[PDB]
RNA sequence: GCUAAACCUAGCCCCAAACCCACUCCACCUUACUACCAAACCUUAGCCAAACCAUUUACCCAAAUAAAGUAUAGGCGAUA
RNA sequence: GCUACCUAAGAACAGCUAAAAGAGCACACCCGUCUAUGUAGCAAAAUAGUGGGAAGAUUUAUAGGUAGAGGCGACAAACCUA
RNA sequence: CCUCCGCAUAAGCCUGCGUCAGAUACACUGAACUGACAAUUAACAGCCCAAUAUCUACAAUCAACCAACAAGUCAUUAUUACCCUCACUGUCAACCCAACACAGGCAUGCUCAUAAGGAAAGGUUAAAAAAAGUAAAAGGAACUCGGCAAAUCUUACCCCGCCUGUUUACCAAAAACAUCACCUCUAGCAUCACCAGUAUUAGAGGCACCGCCUGCCCAGUGAUCACUUGUUCCUUAAAUAGGGACCUGUAUGAAUGGCUCCACGAGGGUUCAGCUG
RNA sequence: UUAAUUUAUUAAUGCAAACACCUGCAUUAAAAAUUUCGGUUGGGGCGACCUCGGAGCAGAACCCAACCUCCGAGCAGUACAUGCUAAGACUUCACCAGUCAAAGCGAACACUCAAUUGAUCCA
């Protein structure tokens, strides 16, 4: 069941095509031991938040990094005002940084090249997010 | 709402703060949408000593006390206590509770916003006027020093200021609020000038504005509304009067502060200057601005400055300490 | 109302009235005040005693509740121990 | 209704056989199936797909000679008549298959794998591994259900224990017992997809009625918007 | 003075009473009225009323009357 | 029994040009571009001229099928006895 | 004088212009109206067949060359059983479906203009207006929304749609739909569709021939390989930051967009020349 | 359809029953089903408004100026007899609501404020 629970979500709840799925199962086995709620919340977050179609996902392995990462990432670089979300055109003003420089790179890397801003600044901004989601 | 308020707010900082600030703009507009960070006001009504052990307790430090012996390395006012975190702390202050006595141990509010009352040099047996008091937090500061003899309340709005008299009921005793020793007013201030001239030795001037911090989270009543976008054009016009009616008031030799809660030079540089401009022609009363280099110097450890204002202070929010921004200008009545 | 049962072809009590109202049978109806119940905390203690009433109603509200009442709700019951008892007669009334 | 399946042949014959269309419809009479309708009447022509059909009376391998390859209307491969003892029937013919041939059906695993000539019929355990194989039975005297389209090959990937891996055509693994016969090589009428149609009338001629002229949204469905997340749609540029 | 007008009785209605119908011959479920060959049981819904509508909204069941439009039920409303 | 689509077994397509065809001209046949007539009309959609197609995704006779919470549709919200 | 009709079969209708005698949507005292009487004769057509097994790969096209594709319209045998005959039914007409004796609808064979079938004018006059024709000086689109209609029979383009084809029966035939080709998604399979099919298949869709451009979120530098990084565990109160494993059997990306172009069109616009009330 | 109410139907899943199917319960989706789309403001988009109190505003008992132009309210503070009871009255033009109050019992030696608010059912 829990393989056929996790499979259904990605073909029926995700819209991921058959082929896709099998790369996802092979690229991220992760998934499997994942929670449903907080994988389809996963997904939901790259697709609308982020703006990330089914293809990007896929190939740039997006499933096997941490949720908590992600919002980590990406919050900050929303709230820079670096990272825009598509509208509903599709269209940005400024292209949006690619998910090889945000969740591949580490820490230090995306604050130097990506983020801009020195470590000390990031710190205390986990801490912030870390209480946001406390009360949720 | 079909489409949110608080998106044009954003949507109208980034257009005009970016160029306005360059690189520091994403190192404000991060801060600016995350929490700010709170001061604690002892009331010095209430057990002021007893309070200042307990928030030393929660590792909580008195940034003003610390001020005051770098100062000297005109003077502040007197008898204010604020106590904030260290830098890059995020830790909140517990809820304040009534005391002994019936009144509030401190008040919980931006540590930025007292910097504007720091900035007038506070004398006891001082006359002083507050322009807009309501909904508080300045008003209450200057009366918490304890020098001012007679304090004046205003504001526009009856509704702000009906909140006003309950910060007041709850901190300060009614002792203190006697006959004319405190008068609150509901009347507007652009007018001032002709109520009453040369009367005051101090006024603190807060006009409104785009509440820059308030604008991008709090939807309702929010200024950036298509409903008020006339209030938006006229404000600028409407800052200038104001600040003009506060000068007016002011005895010569007296001191004026204006502060002001937005980023935007519109709203902050042009208005003090304009404001001179109008009164030196109209009225001929010259104006002098005082330097803050030396009070934004003492104030570098808590708080940081945009050092690229031509008149006045400009407190900029950062992640590791997030006040509120808060533009403040002393100037001087010389006639 | 129903005029004329379906069963019966008789006429119907609505029987929220009864809920709600109590027949003497001089003729009067009486009744609760509205929010008797509801918000004491509010409400100054004269208010309170005003609604914690037996109120009389109007002529044209007591002909609408007898219209809306059977005959058998208008009959003369002499229960055992009526605290209404003495009110169901008028005394000294002139028109 | 009054539908009758045209399927009530009981004794396999080489004769052409006068077959019914539907219309895509049922018995009870409405579509199930759309675009298909009319096209040039056909006759079916019965096809023995147990390669590893020994005769009556008879057991063991048996050889067959090819007495002619033929275009068959109603499947995209080639067909062969084969004569054996005194019984002709219709096979599905290989990639290289020639009148006068000669080809082999046996039952026979050999310890040794035997040479794998292209019109032969074997067990898989017989085969060598990564022979080009076609119709293949899943289960052991089944009959041939799986690579019978013109031109397809499946390989034999590997022989474990009794068992046999193949892939099939859309490159998916199937698990098979040895005991399963396949035929050797690819199915006839290779290019078959490289046919062009040229006009519409030549799908009308294969009996494909038009698609409808309704326009669809899309064929996938919108993704389901959770909870929290809707404030991030409908995003308006100024 | 034309067109016309006029008429009284075929029959019908409600009751009461009484429990009705049913082959000249021949033909008649196949294309009925054509002599003659290898399978039934299964909640009614809705209008309508509630001044909208979404729970709900009388409808024969073993013979008058009375209990009684009472006890009860019910967006405790309409109503039952 | 009209019509939309289908099933079964049928029928029709002169002449001329064409390397030879969902080819061209053009009958019969099918359709209905434009104008005029007609508007209680010949007609609850016709007439005359002019047109589009006319070996084909063609036209058409017979019998059968799909039925309204539905059918059928080269989607016109088309057609399912004016 | 007309014949774009006729004769026959099918289907439909059912006595519906035969004889006699009567009263009486132009009329004949005659009608197809009323009543009575009579009539369609089988060879044509319909109405068929003992059983059980068993047989039936090879089109048609003058069927011979030649050439195919869409792959096709007609065949028996062995054994048993079997001896009585020409019954029954349709056969008429000026006819059916359209409320009518309706300028409509109506399959096939033969006649392709008739050997068969019919009559546009009740009589008169020669007004206007109206309709359909014919002819017109000089001019030749000046008309008009528009060369609509007529006369004449015409060129070169532009836009749109590849094309043949389909659509609102009864105001829209088109730029709409479909369409070859291309692309996306789904499916590893038998006895009632798909299909007696099987991934070069089938279904659900998008776009519209062809032809030409447009294709990486596959981990970065340095010299296939080392090393932090990414991912997972454990230590650590728990962490910070340390110890161990893996990323080396493979990856392609667009139901993406533009660009000319041949042919075609009762499509929309412009135009040459002629032509015509 | 991203309106409300449903999942009777179908499909899957889990738990019971039974020793895979069927049945009962629950969950998830697809497919539908039933019903509605308040009022003011040219009409449309962006807005504003709907209840209560004050002024222009009836010059002087009461009432009365729609629409408009402005303001405000959706609290708060002090008591803790802000207890109980009861003549007579007022009343927002009805009703429902709302307001004042003598005397008396019990205490002591029926608060300020212009509004500062919500019926029935039901829990
Ligand atoms: C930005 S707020 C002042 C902030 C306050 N002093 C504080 O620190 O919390 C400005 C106030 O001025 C009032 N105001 C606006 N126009 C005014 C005028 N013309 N005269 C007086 N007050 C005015 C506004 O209603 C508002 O309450
Ligand atoms: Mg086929
Ligand atoms: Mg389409
Ligand atoms: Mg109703
Ligand atoms: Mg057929
Ligand atoms: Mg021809
Ligand atoms: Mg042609
Ligand atoms: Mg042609
Ligand atoms: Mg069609
Ligand atoms: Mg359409
Ligand atoms: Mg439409
Ligand atoms: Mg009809
Ligand atoms: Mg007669
Ligand atoms: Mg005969
Ligand atoms: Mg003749
Ligand atoms: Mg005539
Ligand atoms: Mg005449
Ligand atoms: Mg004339
Ligand atoms: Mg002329
Ligand atoms: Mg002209
Ligand atoms: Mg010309
Ligand atoms: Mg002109
Ligand atoms: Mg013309
Ligand atoms: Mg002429
Ligand atoms: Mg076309
Ligand atoms: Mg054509
Ligand atoms: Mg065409
Ligand atoms: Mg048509
Ligand atoms: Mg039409
Ligand atoms: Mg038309
Ligand atoms: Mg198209
Ligand atoms: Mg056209
Ligand atoms: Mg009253
Ligand atoms: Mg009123
Ligand atoms: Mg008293």
């Amino acid at each position: 069941q829990d393989i056929n629970d996790t499979v259904r979500l990605l073909k029926e709840k995700c819209l991921f095509t058959v082929q896709q799925v099998t790369k996802i199962l092979h690229s991220c086995p992760s998934v499997l031991r994942e929670d449903l709620g907080q994988l389809e919340y996963k997904f939901q977050y790259a697709y609308f938040r982020m703006g990330i179609k089914h293809p990007d996902i896929v190939k740039s392995e997006y499933l096997q990094y941490s949720l908590t990462k992600i919002k980590q990432r990406h919050i900050y670089l929303e709230r820079l005002g670096r990272y825009q979300t598509p509208d509903k055109k599709g269209q940005t003003q400024i292209p949006n940084p690619l998910l090889k420089d945000i969740l591949r790179v580490s820490e230090a890397e995306f604050l130097a090249r990506t983020a801009c801003t020195s470590v000390e600044e990031f710190q205390v901004f986990k801490k912030l997010l870390a209480r946001e989601e406390e009360e949720s | 709402p079909k489409f949110p308020a608080v998106r044009l707010a954003l949507q109208n900082f980034d257009m005009t703060y970016s160029v306005q600030f360059g690189d520091l703009w994403p190192s404000i507009r991060v801060s600016l949408l995350s929490e700010q960070k709170y001061g604690a006001l002892v009331n010095n009504f209430a057990a002021w000593d007893h309070v200042s052990a307990k928030l030393e307790q929660l590792s909580a430090k008195d940034f003003v006390n610390e001020a005051i012996s770098h100062w000297e390395l005109w003077a502040c006012s007197p008898n204010l206590r604020c106590f904030t975190f260290d830098r890059g702390d995020i830790s909140r202050f517990p809820p304040a509770r009534p005391g002994s006595l019936g009144v509030m141990e401190y008040y919980l509010m931006d540590a930025a916003s007292l910097l504007p009352v720091l900035a007038l040099g506070l004398q006891p047996g001082d006359i002083v006027l507050d322009l807009c008091a309501a909904p508080g937090g300045k008003t209450l500061a200057l009366l918490q020093t304890g020098c001012c003899r007679n304090l004046a309340a205003n504001d526009l709005s009856p509704s702000r200021i009906a909140r006003l008299q309950k910060i007041l009921h709850s901190y300060v005793p009614e002792e203190i609020r006697d006959g004319n020793q405190v008068r609150v007013t509901s009347w507007d201030g652009r007018k001032w000038g002709e109520l009453e001239g040369d009367t005051y030795d101090r006024v603190l001037v807060d006009v409104p504005c785009t509440t820059d911090r308030h604008s991008l989270h709090e939807e309702e009543n929010n200024i950036f509304k298509r409903s008020r976008k006339k209030e938006r054009q006229i404000l600028p016009v409407l800052q200038v009067q104001l600040l003009a009616a506060g000068l007016l008031a002011t005895k010569p030799g007296g001191h004026v502060v204006y502060s002001t809660c937005s980023l935007s030079h519109l709203q902050n540089e042009y208005v003090v200057q304009g404001a001179i401009e109008l009164l030196a022609n109209q009225y001929s009363i010259q104006v002098q601005v005082e330097d803050l280099t030396h009070f934004r110097r003492v104030f570098m450890d808590t708080f940081c400055f945009f050092s690229s204002c031509q008149v006045g202070e400009l407190v900029i929010p950062n992640l590791m300490a997030n006040f509120g921004p808060m533009y403040f200008c002393k100037m001087r009545r010389l006639t | 109302l129903t005029y004329f049962s379906a069963r019966k072809g008789k006429r119907k009590t609505v029987k929220a009235v009864i809920d709600r109202f109590l027949r003497l049978h001089c003729g009067l109806w009486v009744r609760r005040k509205a929010g008797y119940k509801k918000k004491l905390w509010k409400k100054t203690p004269a208010r309170k005693k005003r609604l914690r009433e037996f109120v009389f109603c109007n002529k044209t509200q007591s002909k609408l509740l007898d219209k809306m009442t059977t005959s058998f709700w208008k009959r003369r019951n002499w229960y055992v121990d009526d605290p209404y008892q003495k009110y169901h007669d008028r005394t000294n009334l002139k028109v | 209704a009054n539908f009758v399946s045209w399927k009530s042949r009981t004794k396999y014959t080489i004769t052409p056989v006068k077959m019914r269309k539907s219309g895509g419809r049922d018995h009870t009479g409405r579509i199930r199936v759309h675009g298909i309708g009319g096209g040039h009447k056909q006759r079916y022509r019965m096809i023995d797909f147990l390669r590893f059909r020994p005769e009556e009376t008879k057991s063991g391998p048996f050889e067959e000679k090819v007495i002619q390859v033929r275009y068959d209307p109603c499947r995209s491969a080639d067909i062969a008549l084969v004569a054996g003892g005194s019984r002709k029937r219709w096979i599905i013919a290989t990639e290289n298959m020639q009148a006068g041939d000669t080809i082999l059906n046996s039952n026979h695993i050999g310890r040794m794998a035997v040479a794998a000539r292209e019109g032969d019929a074997h067990p898989l355990g017989a085969l060598p591994v990564g022979t080009l194989i076609n119709n293949v039975e899943s289960e052991p005297g089944r009959g041939a259900q799986y690579i019978r389209a013109a031109g397809t090959c499946g390989v034999l990937l590997r022989k474990v224990n009794g068992t046999a891996i193949i892939q099939l055509p859309s490159k998916r693994q199937m698990q098979v017992l040895e005991t399963c016969v396949a035929t050797v090589g690819r199915v006839s009428n290779v290019d078959h997809n490289k046919r062009v149609i040229g006009k519409a009338g030549r799908n009308r001629w294969l009996g494909k009625r038009p698609n409808s002229g309704r326009w669809h949204r899309k064929g996938g469905w919108a993704g389901r918007k959770i909870r929290p997340l809707p404030p991030m749609k409908s995003y308006v540029k100024l």
